[PDB]
């Protein structure tokens, strides 16, 4: 699938915590983690369109109230093929 | 005032409190002679000629009137020797 | 971003309580004044078992009204004293009035 | 609207102290006690 | 498992209640009962930390209701060389 | 026996009156008596459950008003395996 | 061991504090120090469910007073085999 | 790991709910799962301690509103060894 | 196809309908039809989240006024790998 | 220009923080205890 | 080194809590474990003058709100030889 | 020596200043200088516990009024091998 | 020379108005500029000790209406050797 | 010398501060150190009479203030024979 | 300051009241150097490299403003020589 | 433990 996920947290613990809640409720690849500058981290996961929807309300829930919290959850159900190049294809 | 040189560091875990968190360094008139310590109110690195005052003076020039110092650096000497 | 938000679009102060106003009921790793997310060996009042009536129950106690006096040196901290000793010596002896009470024989100040 | 078994439990007649022989004649005995 | 709790009561009865209460509530060993004068008699017990842990707790609720009662309960993950030397890991 | 009784008085006075009064009340043995610190004495007594139910009430009825008093009264019908190593055996 | 324990503080010196804290206190890994950004760094340690109890709760005691402080202490007993590709897995 | 935790329900898809919270929370066992008869389903984990008490705390906050619902969330670090003839090993 | 659906309805007449409404309905396999006791029976799909999500939906309304009617309408998207011991295998 | 005017975190923001009790000392002999200077920390948050 | 810290405490629970302390947080060697009578135990450590004060502090920190609490917390820089003669050599 | 001094600043000069006060101090090792993000820069030396006492006092006391502030000055006498990881050996 | 007058401000234009002003000033050599985050600046110049007191002074005035102003403005006579490592040697 | 300084505390921390304290003001033998019981812990040392004045002054304003605090300060300069076989030769 | 080793201990029956209880120590810069007597505000064992401060100081070192001595051992160096 | 105690069981500072 290519819908994109988009949790995005003040801190890395509320991430680590969304990324693992998003994976754990749906079948989801973790495609990447950003250090946005100014506090913030992204955690983006790539699946079918369903999968990306319980995954992205499970990673909310899950980190909402960890760390300084959730700043965004977001899911696009299909990109640009010009935003792909502006999102990573696998973790670093 | 004395123009002593640093020679090095010194560390007394044990002070008193009232010697607070100041810098104390070994000092010398030459290589060779008494070694006294003071309280080093400015950063002095070692080999450095330095102005060492007196006793009261020394008080107030660590910081405070009460401060329990007889010698103090209250200056690196521009150029010496 | 979900078909309903498109179509639509037409706390503590501090990890860890205050030190004081806390005392935790099991100390060191048993503490329980920071808060720690996730899955951390906590238990709701939902989940019953281990502790509670589970572990204070098993083993019958009566409790006697027997609470006696500490006869220990901090029970005895605020002992009546009888009046302390003075000093009326004259001549160079050290005799400092203000330290501790310093006695020679017979409860003499020293 | 269904809402219920509506199969009459036995079991579930009640919510979906101790009884003993020493219950039997408790204050007649006079004897030795325990607590 | 070497996480420590050491139960601090009044009296050998609300000590003896309390070992017995956390033998049977969790996996401890009884490591030692030093009696600690002034009348404080301190159970040890050494186990799995979460075991350790669960297990003071019992104890400590139930030793509470018995006699003087509860004075500390502690529990110590990790014990450093030294400590041990000093409490009766020996189980007499 | 397998029961355990308990009887923590302030004062050995207290503690003889109890260990005669619970060994009198029924068939327990006196297995041990603890001068625990700080003027607390345990006399300990093991035998069966109903005897050791009986006697920890008939000593705890006697001590209560003789001398300082009782501070506990505990019967553990069966102590785990290792509260047994912290518990005397024959009186001393 | 397969649990995480995330403490994130504001600084380094109150995670460099965590770390020492809670890999003294349980038998537990440090696998990294990530600099989020916003002066915000997360130390990541990993073992066992409840040596990471114990050490999250030893680190966020010892940070606590440390610096700006502790944002966060979290604990992901068991970790999606997806997010230990953003996890790291030895300090550097 | 020899804790134990329970989560009984009133119907399997309460249990089936209770036993997936379980398992993804904390390294635990499904080590059966039973029809009680009634109607009650109840779902037995044997993990460590701490486990346990994350995999309980897990279950219970997951099926409390799914279908008839939550009856009884019950950890015991420890069962006796008598208790453990009862207890089913593997699920059927 | 990862993702549970399932039905629990009182009675087998309102479980074949929901079984029946919910492989027409979507793209989901029927794995199972389990008795749990008490006149509940649960009837269990795999598919895709979307799938099932349109599955359970189209069920739950089949089978609401059917019979003694619908107990749980649950969906798990992802199911932990230990929670397939205790389903139903898709013979079933 | 946008309605997003957001937190800074930054050492600057963050210099009012909340903070917890400061660690104090009632350790007693010749240790250099000064109470009065910069807040000196050991580990576990002690007064050094 | 032959520095001192000793630790007075009301209690062993604080005394071992403080030991563990005092040996984790510097390089001192604990000496001994002391029971004074009326329930004050003393820790003694023995190192550098600057182990001996980190140690110092971490212990009386540890152990102030363990239990009964901390009595005492003294570092001596030198300890004369006549001192010796008083001071435990290896702990028991 | 392997004690470790860390001064935390919210700026550059100040933790030059703090460098300088610390290594003039005593005979200690700057052995990293760190932009932790957010304008945090943390200072650390390496170098015998009493030294390290010695430095770490006397630069937080030279940095507290300069430029933003001081944020952290914390001594560790004994480091645990885990968290030498994450510390650096030689400043860049 | 060996002396250091550090110049931090909020921003880089004020930094260059400092760096301008105090390259100006006196016989005093650029030697660093460096981004710390959180939009402090360091502008570091390297002279006798004379010509560093007088051009930290004429850059803190210049760069101080300057945009978001002076943060600190610091000299050091003598720079210990250790401290000479954290310090650009070059402008970049 | 064979006069008699003796320093009481209210525990054993402040008595070590005392016998070091007496034994380094002037030339004294520290002879003996006793637990009275109640956490009564006594130093005595013999010496010429103007050594032990000066010993147990110098001892009892070391002690007053560390720990629980002191008791007694008493000089005996004629001790009679009858009482030298109360008083200990040596330490333990 | 000065550092200077503790040779011995000093004992005057005879002292003024205003030196309080405090112990007072034969001190030297060298063995063989001129002998110093200071209070030792410090517990420092024979044998020990010590720091001494002077005049005015030494008074707050031990006791108050009020307190006598000149001398004073305001810690024992953590190593020399 | 007077036979009739147990029958019926059934100053200066200094």
């Amino acid at each position: 699938g290519i819908a994109l996920g988009m949790i995005e947290t003040r801190g890395l613990v509320p991430a680590i915590e969304a990324a693992d809640a998003m994976t754990k409720a749906a079948e989801v690849r973790l495609v990447g983690r950003q250090f946005v500058g100014g506090g913030y981290v992204t955690v983006l996961v790539r699946g079918e369109t369903g999968a990306v929807n319980a995954a992205v309300r499970a990673g909310a829930d899950a980190c909402e109230r960890v760390g300084d919290g959730l700043v965004a959850a977001h899911i696009i159900a299909r990109v640009h093929s010009e935003v792909e190049n502006i999102l990573p294809k696998a973790p670093q | 005032m004395k123009i002593m040189q640093v020679e090095k560091t010194l560390v007394s875990t044990n002070r008193i409190a009232d010697m607070g968190h100041k810098p104390l360094l070994v000092v010398w008139e030459k290589p060779g002679a008494p070694r006294q310590v003071a309280v080093d109110a400015i950063g002095c690195i070692p080999g450095d000629w330095v102005l060492c005052v007196g006793s009261s003076a020394a008080r107030e020039a660590a910081g405070s009137k009460s401060y329990p110092s007889d010698l103090t650096i209250i200056g690196i000497i521009d150029q010496w020797n | 971003g979900t078909p309903e938000f498109r179509h639509a679009a037409r706390k503590p102060e501090l990890v860890c309580a205050p030190r004081s106003d806390q005392m935790d009921r099991v100390s060191g790793e048993g503490k329980e004044r920071c808060h720690i997310t996730g899955d951390d060996w906590s238990v709701n009042k939902h989940i019953t078992g281990t502790a509670g009536q589970w572990a204070s129950g098993r083993n019958p106690s009566m409790r006697g009204n027997a609470r006696v006096v500490e006869t220990s040196a901090f029970a005895n901290r605020n002992v009546p004293k009888p009046e302390k000793p003075g000093s009326k010596i004259t001549g160079s002896s050290g005799n400092d009035t203000q330290g501790s009470l310093i006695t020679y024989s017979g409860g003499a100040r020293g | 609207m269904p809402t219920d078994f509506s199969i009459q439990t036995p079991a579930r007649s009640a919510q979906n102290r101790i009884t003993g022989p020493g219950m039997l004649a408790t204050g007649l005995i006079t004897g030795t006690p325990e607590f």
